[PDB]
């Protein structure tokens, strides 16, 4: 079926295999899913059908669309675009590590699976010549397994200190530039989808992760992991970074307010069903996130199991888990190379979609805005060649020794925390309270046939807005500091940077509607009713 | 519960302009969409127009647009339907239909009002008695000739009787309207029990009894 | 305009026996958008079934639509007195909106005789200078039945009235109505008024005459 293999290909991506552990890891175990199923009733479905119900409406590019609807409340494109050029700026630095893995793999014996190595520190062990082995006092003299060892000394080569920023790794950097240049290769050829290798590449993920979790559900120990996975503590709910990452999370995996979704819509025709496109996707997304939730949490499982030290404590809880359980669970396969390296191609394949769509929805939402020049000299190409460079200049930064603090406080600070709540927050405002919700619900009537149900409009008026005003305040008032490795304790200017660059990810909406106000002035009544009067017929 | 009474409607001349009426209550008016459809004296239902629930989507058949215009006022929660231009072949009964959730349907239709556009003149029922011949069961009659437009309300003793009744639709021939009806009499009812015959024109405010005697 | 037809206009069915409308699209439709209602004799229709599966509330599961893409069925178990009206199909993926031609579920039965009674016209008839005269044919069936006029030593075929009554609720039989115009010059110059109808109980046609004595 073309609906059902065209779907699929979007549900998964990175944001589930990579992020979601990584954040319900790192937020304890069983404590994120709590916070994670209530912005997934509340502020998954709503934002989620406003953001694909306006893009459909709208048929045209996601900062215009805001142009178009309300003229005040323009500001949320130019966030949605910081957000994007952040985001393709570090989104693509999974896609090197995962090249450098690809690069590693073509061997008879793997790189991380070994206690030997010119990377290797006195204080590894195997972890498997042996049963009962030695260790326990090894233990105690903090014994590391041997992909723990092999990702932080050889893949990035981690320093002790964002301060301490070493030399570049150059086969990282031509990592870099490889995914740079294959991703420019899909961007000129490789537009012309469908065919047979949309039949290979999008139900391979699939296969890949029920095989993976098939076989991390049968080793040992796994129940454990589980058990952490799903059984929660309060104490661990009590603080609001918590509920800030399963609130951005939930709205980075369904890329909602990253603004390639009302470029998503603006492709349907005028007559295309948005909510149960809507209900369908976000549920097989959330399922998808659960599915690879089971798989990396049993792998460390049966990693705490054979180690001592308790399962809080055995991965780096940096956003490496996916660059470690996976690693160690496609060790334990028959044939480990094969499925490491089919399962590194999974990666480059899932990872390289996102990066295209996000990449494309950025390039055409900035030629819409400027039409009468990047539109006349055959041009566009070259602007993506040099948007390209621009971001493989900026991205190199953080593939130095100490560049992966500098990559985890973009992930947290950038599309995620108080960037995607602000905007989430601004854009529901906006349409439950300026544009009238009952306008927008008779908009979707005659888009669709039927009207919202009434419970995503009371969403859009009093529950999505205040639980994430509710969230953003209560993360304001008790602050507590971003550790990378759960123990670090960040510079001060390292705060300073990730929240000068968190709110420039969202300081434009302010910023714009200072402006619109300073330039059409007309005093306070009749500005605010010639900003809040829609254009054109939309 | 819910109630979509509907009015408006009569005798307009070829060319000319009328202005329906419907009223909505017993739900929130402003929250659903409504349509008015029109069923044409050869039980033939077309779709006429549709106005959203805001008042802003506003749709139009063919054979409609341009002359025909839909109001809507969600305060009073009321709707009209205002026509120009009215030939001979729009005319119908018009229903007040509504329809929101377009999965739905016109869940919940109106009542009707009468519609009735001709070049001919209003003009006053003539009521005519009818004596039976001179069986077991006696039976009476009572033909109305000679009236205009559609409808006239036709019961026997002033709505009294209502069994073994049987009224006939009115015919048209010659700009003229034709209606009969007969009940069923046992021989010991009549003539000992006088039965009457009553109309009732909405058009020319006529309301005459006939009662008649075995001549 | 996906112009909607329905195939067979007028049907009749014995009570208690399968039936199967249809309505044949033009164009396609989807299969949630099309709608099926049911309009007594002398009534506003009302919604059966919505998205050719479901059914409307009040609405007896009986009922139950079929069929998608153009071709769409409607299917009743057993039919019985309570719902002899008339079906149309809707549409609302198109614009403009469009109905069926309309569907007649008819009943039959054991056929009865006409009860043919002839009303000469009154005495206050005369005064306006014309001629009616009127036979009523009652309680009979089917509808296909013909009736003419006999005058002198003749039949008559100008000024015949023509009132077929619907479909009755009571004892399922129509009512037929016929008023013979003529003037009262003419009334004066005839003697043999006759009104006769070949209904299908008796080869020989009910005869009912009268004379103006
Ligand atoms: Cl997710």
């Amino acid at each position: 079926v073309e609906f059902v293999l065209s779907v699929a290909g979007e549900i998964i991506g990175l944001g589930n295999v990579w992020r979601f552990p990584y954040l319900c890891y790192k937020n304890g175990g069983g404590a994120f899913l709590i916070p994670y199923v209530v912005f997934f009733i509340c502020c998954g479905i709503p934002v989620f059908f406003l953001e694909t119900a306006l893009g459909q409406f709208t048929s045209e590019g996601g900062i215009t669309c805001w142009r178009k609807v309300c003229p005040l409340f323009e500001g949320i494109g130019y966030a949605t675009q910081v957000i994007e050029a952040h985001l393709n700026v570090y989104y693509i630095i999974i896609l090197a590590w995962a090249i450098f893995y690809l690069s590693n793999c073509f061997t008879t014996e793997l790189p991380w699976a070994t206690c030997g190595h010119e990377w290797n520190t006195e204080n590894c062990v195997e972890f498997q010549k042996l049963n009962v082995s030695n260790y326990s006092h090894v233990s105690l003299q903090n014994a590391t397994s041997p992909v723990m060892e092999f990702w932080e000394h050889r893949v990035l080569a981690i320093s002790d200190g964002i301060e301490h920023i070493g030399n570049l790794r150059w086969e990282l950097a031509l990592c870099l530039l490889a995914a740079w240049t294959i991703c420019y290769f899909c961007i000129w050829k490789g537009t012309k989808s469908t065919g047979k290798v949309v039949y290979v590449t999008a139900t391979f993920p699939y296969i890949m992760l029920l095989i993976l979790l098939i076989r991390g559900v049968t080793l040992p120990g796994a129940s454990e992991g589980i058990k952490f996975y799903l059984y929660p503590d309060l104490s661990r709910l009590s603080d609001p970074q918590v509920w800030v990452d399963a609130g951005t999370q939930i709205f980075f995996s369904y890329a909602i307010c990253l603004g390639c979704l009302t470029a998503l819509g603006s492709y349907n025709n005028y007559h295309n069903n948005c909510y149960r496109d809507c209900i369908m996707l976000c549920c097989l997304n959330s399922g998808t996130s659960f599915v690879a939730g089971f798989a990396i949490f049993s792998v460390l499982g049966f990693m705490a199991y054979e180690q001592g030290v308790p399962i809080a404590e055995v991965a780096e809880s940096g956003p490496g888990l996916a660059f470690i359980a996976y690693p160690k669970a496609v060790t334990m396969m028959p044939l480990s190379p094969l499925w490491a390296t089919l399962f590194f191609m999974m990666l480059i394949f899932l990872g390289l979609d996102s990066q295209f769509v996000c990449v494309e929805s950025l390039v055409t939402a900035v030629v819409d805005m400027y039409p009468k020049v990047f539109r006349r000299g055959y041009r566009r190409e070259l602007l993506i060649l040099a948007l390209s460079v621009i971001s493989y200049f900026l991205g190199l930064v953080m593939l130095t020794e100490g560049g992966m603090y500098i990559f985890q406080l973009f992930d947290s600070y950038a599309a995620s925390g108080m960037c995607l709540l602000f905007v989430a927050i601004f854009e529901c405002i906006c349409i439950g309270w300026v544009y009238g919700s009952n306008r927008f619900s008779e908009d979707i009537r005659d888009m669709i046939g039927f009207p919202p149900p009434s419970l995503i409009k009371w969403c859009w008026m009093i529950m999505t807005p205040g639980i994430c005003a509710g969230i953003f305040i209560f993360f304001l008032i008790k602050y507590k500091p971003l550790k990378y490795n759960n123990i670090y304790t960040y510079p001060a200017w390292g705060y300073g940077i990730g929240w000068l660059m968190a709110l420039s990810s969202m300081l434009c909406i302010p910023l714009w509607i200072c402006i619109t106000v300073w330039k059409t002035e007309g005093t306070l009544p009749e500005k605010l009713q010639k900003l809040t009067t829609p254009s054109t017929d939309l | 519960e819910v109630q979509l009474v509907e009015s408006g409607g009569g005798l307009v001349k070829p060319g000319g302009s009328l202005k329906l009426s419907c009223a909505a209550s017993g739900f929130t008016f402003s929250s659903y969409a409504m349509s008015w459809v029109r069923q044409s004296p050869e039980k033939r239902l077309e779709w006429v127009a549709e106005i959203s629930s805001g008042g802003r989507y506003i749709y139009y058949s063919d054979t409609v647009t341009g002359r025909f215009t839909i109001s809507r006022d969600n305060a009073r929660n009321i709707l009209h339907l205002e026509m120009s231009s009215l030939r001979s072949e729009d005319t119908a009964m018009y229903y007040c239909a509504r329809g929101e959730v377009r999965q739905r349907g016109f869940d919940y239709w109106g009542q009707g009002t009468t519609l009735t556009v001709s070049s001919a003149k209003t003009t006053a029922p003539s009521v005519y008695p009818l004596a039976p011949v001179c069986g077991s069961s006696v039976t009476l009659g009572c033909l109305v000739k000679g009236y205009f437009p559609e409808p006239v309300t036709l019961t026997w003793n002033s709505g009294s009787l209502s069994s073994g009744v049987h009224t006939f639709p009115a015919v048209l021939q010659s700009d003229l309207y034709t209606l009969s009806s007969s009940v069923t009499v046992t021989s010991s009812t009549w003539p000992s029990q006088s039965i009457t015959c009553n109309v009732a024109h909405p058009a020319s405010s006529t309301k005459v009894d006939k009662k008649i005697e075995p001549r | 305009e996906n112009v909607l037809t329905q195939s067979p206009a007028i049907m009749s069915t014995s009570p208690g026996e399968k039936v199967t409308m249809t309505c044949r699209a033009s164009s396609s439709v989807g299969s949630s958008y099309l709608h099926w209602y049911q309009q007594k004799s002398g009534a506003s229709p009302k919604l059966w079934i919505y998205s050719t599966s479901n059914l409307a509330s009040g609405v007896p599961a009986r009922f139950s639509g079929s069929g998608s893409g153009t071709s769409y069925s409607l299917t009743i178990s057993s039919v019985e007195a309570e719902d002899a009206a008339t079906y149309y199909c809707q549409q609302f993926s198109g614009y403009p909106l469009t109905f069926g031609s309309g569907t007649k579920l008819e009943m039959k039965r054991a056929d009865a005789a006409p009860t043919v009674s002839i009303f000469p016209p009154s005495s206050e008839q005369l005064t306006s200078g014309g001629a009616s005269v009127v036979c009523f044919l009652n309680n009979f069936y089917p509808k296909d039945i013909n009736v003419k006029w006999k005058i002198d030593g003749s039949e008559r075929q100008n000024g015949v009235l023509n009132s077929w009554t619907d479909q009755d609720s009571k004892d399922s039989t129509y009512s037929m109505s016929s008023t013979l115009t003529l003037t009262k010059d003419e009334y004066e110059r005839h003697n043999s008024y006759t009104c006769e109808a070949t209904h299908k109980t008796s080869t020989s046609p009910i005869v009912k005459s009268f004379n103006r004595n």
